[PDB]
């Protein structure tokens, strides 16, 4: 009943109980059940989408709402990446020149050819 | 001989009353005979070898020694020998997997099962379009009867599906075969790559052949009959339908389509890739929301068949070798999974709903170990033939079209998801409250499962061991200028 | 567990465990002293390689 | 500690706290088979062992590169980046 | 060791099936010989690299280039393309 | 002295180590081969290579200084 | 390992209650004493005591079973009913 996908099935039942679904993980685990691990009692009706609400379904997190958690996750990524990118601007310059190598950058040692020295060849 | 052997059959039936020991003996002899044929098969030759003709006008009841060929032709090359070996390995196991659970009218049941096996075996020997089509259709009434009389609660709808869908596709194949017949006045597979039809007529003939392929493989979107038929079939029916009958479609692609309609096939390949990618992705995702064990196992076969299709239509040697290896490995592993769900669990509990099963490891550790092994084999763990087939099929698909094969690489994940989701619940947790403890797997059930696992492991460790029958085949059908 | 809501006795710990703790801690502190003495310049940051 | 368990449940791994009464004799058999297997494997795989470097001579390497250059000159083959 | 005589599609009449079969097998066998040549080049390249180490870039340049050149052309290609098409026309 | 190209190849120096100072690298690696790369060994050869690298890095910092001064 | 006995549970609970300052008297604590009546413990005080009991024997009392224990003997039989404590 509660979610959009359980509602969408409402035309698809005729004479099947319209069960309001509750995630089995959120049932209090100190009550007693015929199957304690699944937190189910015998002959208990199943929602049409029961496979998405039983104990083997993906875990549900209660502390935050899903929307707010999305806000926090996007915000963390945004602030981290934006801060790093901005920091790239305010950077000191190095003090030593990048090193160099004999034979025009050892272009022969890294394969290379007379006719093709830009492809293979170091800073020389 | 035939007279004497018929007398033997008659007396055995008179005294024992159960035909099944005789059928097991006949099928074991057939397997030995095929192995002897393999011993005398020349591998340094791409020509058909053990040829014979039936129903020639000069000798309607014998073999044809005439200068005019108007009967039905039979013979084998390496490609057909591969599938024949798979068939004769599987048939006795399909007899043995129903040894104890068929009690009323069992002689008819075993007769139907053995007949279906023999028809498929002959189908792989057929050397012309008409003989192929005849043996292709002849399984349908036998399957209809077998499923209707010995299937589970919904087996009437299932028998009607297995007849009607396959007839539907086969009749369009029949249109194509009639057109080939009247346009070329020849129908045989020995020289049919020598006939080059105009591109337009090629394009038309291809459509009928491919509609039949689409229903028999099956491919999206005409697959929905296979879960029903597999779910309601008795065990031997499911084993034959998943291990052998679906391979007939891959064989049909190689034997009936590629040599004759090469240019049209080039033109049509992107459409095939669309269909196969849809098959893989959509059927893999649809498996996630199934609640019947046998239905889940059945849905798995469709995605693996999609991967095989992508390989066999890749116009590469690696892709065709991968498609054939995948077909063989699936023929090993899928009958084992059907044995577990519809032979072992179903014979103990007579129910297939997933909610009832949980934590089988406590009382049946051996069955749980078999489940784990067969699951990781089914999702293509390396050193299994399934991995070799899938990997080579994906290589060929990626070469044929990098984007489409690259996206096809998600099947690794998707198959892992549905299969391991099932096995996680089957083995883990506390023993279910709804079922009482039963025996762990028996000696017969373990024997069947062991045969299948050893076969898939042997071709998984050394897939090259099939190459001596197939190295001509991986070049016979690619079209490169 | 004779005493409840009361002061606890000094724990009893094996002689071997006490000795092993002594050896481990002594070796760790000594090794660190050795390394600090031997690598003081480079590890603290000295003798700048830039020309003066 | 421990608890009851069904005695009919036969697992290749032994099941619950599997400690057979004759385990020392069975262990002697198992270790003998282990030693035999390891020594057979170590000896049989010896001919397939080789070192990585100094197995082909400079003559072979140099002449193979020369022949490949010959092959690339028979065909018209420029080098990578050579344009 | 067998050495069947080589037959070409361009010479034969497509109605002698023995000649057509021989031409198909000849085409496939020649492709497998080409694959053997590529494998020889690749094996020599692996040996050169493993004995050269840091100077493989120099000592195996010819082998590397030749392997990369022969990779696209020395694979299996089938016979159907050539038997069903006549290059002259 | 800068090593010969033939010498550099013969001692199989890694490319990034082929500099004006690889001449010292050769003995250092020979000693690091004789001793089993142990930290207490090869002190003289190790230090000589380090000093050569000191000189190279100093020349590069003066190069960067000149380049900075142009701007 | 470690195993508790009914008398160990009782001795721990009695020392626990003896430590509580809101109690009427220490000498009057019986096995079948009522905390509400004999010890005169408030509504919230018996809650504090149940919380102390669960913090002492390392278990978790549900709301419905916490409010059910009214006597010390009830507490002891509850704590002995629980396997891991
Ligand atoms: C109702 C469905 C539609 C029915 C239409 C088709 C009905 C066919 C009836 C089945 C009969 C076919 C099998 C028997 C024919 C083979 C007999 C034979 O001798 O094969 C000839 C072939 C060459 O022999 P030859 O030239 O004489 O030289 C021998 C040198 N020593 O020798 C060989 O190379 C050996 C060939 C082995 C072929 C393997 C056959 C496997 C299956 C055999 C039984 C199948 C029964 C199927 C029953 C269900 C109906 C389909
Ligand atoms: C729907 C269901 C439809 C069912 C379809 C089944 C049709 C089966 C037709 C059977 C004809 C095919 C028989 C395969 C031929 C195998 C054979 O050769 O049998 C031996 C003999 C002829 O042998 P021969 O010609 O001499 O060649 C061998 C030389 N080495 O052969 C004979 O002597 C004839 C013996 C066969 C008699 C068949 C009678 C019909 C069945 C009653
Ligand atoms: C390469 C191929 C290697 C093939 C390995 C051959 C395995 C043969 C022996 C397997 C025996 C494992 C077994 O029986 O475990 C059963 C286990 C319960 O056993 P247990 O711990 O004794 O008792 C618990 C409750 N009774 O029940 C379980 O928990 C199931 C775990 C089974 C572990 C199987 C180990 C193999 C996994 C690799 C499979 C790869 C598939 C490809």
């Amino acid at each position: 009943i509660r979610a959009s996908f359980d509602k969408a099935e409402e035309p698809m039942l005729g004479d099947y109980p319209d069960i309001d679904p509750f995630p089995a993980q959120l049932k209090n685990p100190y009550k007693k059940y015929d199957d304690q691990q699944d937190r189910r009692n015998l002959e208990e009706p199943l929602s049409v989408n029961d496979d998405l609400y039983d104990m083997w379904s993906p875990d549900r997190f209660t502390h935050f709402k899903n929307q707010d958690a999305l806000k926090y996750f996007i915000g963390f990524l945004t602030i981290f990446f934006g801060a790093s990118y901005v920091a790239t601007y305010f950077v000191p310059e190095k003090a030593a020149i990048p090193r160099e190598f004999p034979y025009e950058g050892l272009w022969k040692e890294s394969g290379g050819t007379e006719k093709s020295k830009a492809f293979f060849g170091q800073r020389s | 001989i035939l007279l004497s052997s018929l007398y033997l059959f008659n007396r055995i039936l008179a005294w024992q009353g159960n035909v099944k020991h005789f059928y097991l003996f006949a099928s074991n002899l057939l397997l030995l005979f095929i192995v002897v044929l393999y011993i005398n098969f020349n591998t340094f030759s791409n020509s058909f070898q053990f040829n014979f003709e039936l129903f020639n006008s000069l000798n309607p009841f014998g073999l044809s020694n005439s200068d005019i060929s108007n009967g039905l032709l039979f013979g084998i090359d390496g490609l057909s020998l591969t599938f024949i070996l798979l068939t004769v390995l599987l048939i006795p196991l399909t007899l043995l997997g129903n040894w104890y659970n068929i009690n009323f009218n069992s002689n008819l049941y075993y007769t139907l099962v053995l007949a279906i096996g023999l028809v498929i075996l002959l189908n792989f020997w057929a050397l012309d379009y008409i003989s192929f089509y005849i043996l292709f259709e002849a399984t349908l009434p036998l399957l209809f009867i077998l499923i209707h009389i010995y299937g589970s609660s919904d087996s009437e709808r299932a028998s009607f599906y297995v007849l009607m869908f396959t007839l539907s596709g086969s009749l369009f194949m029949l249109l194509s075969i009639v057109v080939i017949s009247i346009v070329l006045n020849t129908t045989n597979f020995i020289n049919h790559n020598l006939f080059v039809l105009s591109l337009d007529l090629q394009t038309i003939i291809w459509l009928g052949l491919f509609i039949a392929i689409m229903v028999k493989t099956p491919l999206f979107p005409i697959h929905v009959w296979l879960p029903v038929v597999h779910s309601e079939s008795p065990l031997a029916g499911s084993m034959i339908l998943a291990g052998l009958i679906l391979k007939l479609a891959l064989y049909a692609i190689l034997r009936l389509l590629l040599p004759l309609l090469c240019e049209a096939q080039i033109l049509y390949t992107p459409m095939i890739y669309i269909i196969s990618l849809l098959t893989i992705i959509l059927t893999s995702l649809a498996t996630l929301r199934q609640i019947d064990l046998k239905v889940i196992i059945a849905y798995s076969s469709i995605s693996h068949m999609g991967i095989a299709i992508l390989g066999v239509c890749s116009n590469t040697s690696l892709g065709i070798y991968g498609s054939i290896v995948l077909g063989v490995a699936h023929g090993f592993v899928s009958p084992a999974l059907f044995l577990i769900v519809g032979g072992i669990l179903y014979d103990r509990y007579h129910i297939r709903i997933v909610n009832y099963y949980k934590g089988l490891t406590t009382y049946m550790p051996q069955l749980a170990t078999y489940i784990i092994i067969l699951s990781f084999a089914n999702i293509g763990t390396p050193l299994t033939g399934n991995f070799t087939g899938e990997f080579l099929s994906l290589q060929g698909g990626f070469i044929r079209n990098p984007i489409i094969g690259g996206i096809s690489c998600i099947s690794v994940l998707l198959a892992a998801i549905y299969q391991l989701k099932l096995t996680n619940k089957l083995t883990g947790g506390i023993s279910s409250i709804y079922m009482h403890r039963t025996n762990d797997v028996t000696i017969r059930e373990k024997f069947i499962m062991n045969i299948l696992i050893i076969s898939t492991l042997i071709i998984g460790i050394c897939p090259q061991i099939m190459y001596n029958l197939l190295y001509w085949t991986v070049n016979n059908y690619i079209y490169i200028i | 567990n004779y005493k409840w809501n009361g002061p606890l006795p000094r724990p009893h710990v094996s002689a071997g465990h006490r000795i092993a703790t002594k050896f481990l801690g002594a070796t760790m502190f000594f090794w660190m002293f050795l390394r600090i003495k031997e690598e003081y310049p480079a590890m603290l940051g000295l003798h700048n390689f830039y020309p003066p | 500690g421990r608890y009851p368990f069904p005695k009919d449940v036969i697992s290749m791994t032994g099941g619950w706290w599997a400690n057979p009464s004759n385990w020392k004799l069975n262990g002697l058999f198992a270790t003998g088979i282990a030693v035999g297997l390891a020594l057979w494997v170590s000896t049989a795989t010896l001919p397939y062992t080789r070192r990585r470097e100094g197995i082909t001579s400079e003559s072979d390497i140099s002449k193979w590169n020369a022949a490949a250059g010959v092959w690339r000159e028979r065909h018209g083959k420029i080098s990578t980046g050579e344009a | 060791h067998q050495r069947p005589e080589l037959v070409s599609f361009d010479d034969i009449n497509y109605n002698d099936h023995k000649k057509v079969r021989e031409a198909q097998e000849s085409y496939t066998r020649e492709q497998f010989i080409r694959l053997e040549a590529l494998k020889t080049v690749r094996k020599a390249l692996e040996k050169c690299y493993e004995e050269s180490g840091p100077n493989h870039f120099e000592d195996c340049k010819n082998l590397a280039e030749q392997y990369l050149d022969m990779l696209p052309t020395h694979r299996l290609q089938g016979y159907l393309g050539y038997q069903r098409n006549d290059p002259s026309k | 002295p800068l090593l010969s190209q033939e010498d550099m190849k013969k001692h199989k120096i890694l490319l990034a180590y082929r500099d004006r100072c690889a001449a010292l690298l050769v003995p250092l690696n020979e000693c690091r081969k004789k001793n089993y790369y142990m930290p207490w060994a090869c002190g003289h050869e190790r230090h000589e290579y380090e000093m050569c690298e000191v000189a190279d890095f100093q020349r590069r910092v003066k190069a960067m200084d000149k380049l900075k001064a142009e701007k | 390992a470690h195993v508790l006995t009914k008398d160990m549970i009782q001795e721990r609970i009695v020392a626990l209650l003896e430590s509580f300052d809101k109690v009427n008297d220490a000498k009057n604590i019986t096995a079948t004493a009522n905390l509400t009546s004999d010890l005169g413990l408030d509504s919230l005080d018996v809650v504090e005591v149940v919380m102390a009991i669960e913090e002492e024997f390392g278990l978790e009392i549900p709301d419905h079973d916490a409010d059910e224990i009214k006597t010390v003997q009830q507490a002891i039989d509850y704590v002995s009913a629980q396997p891991a404590a």
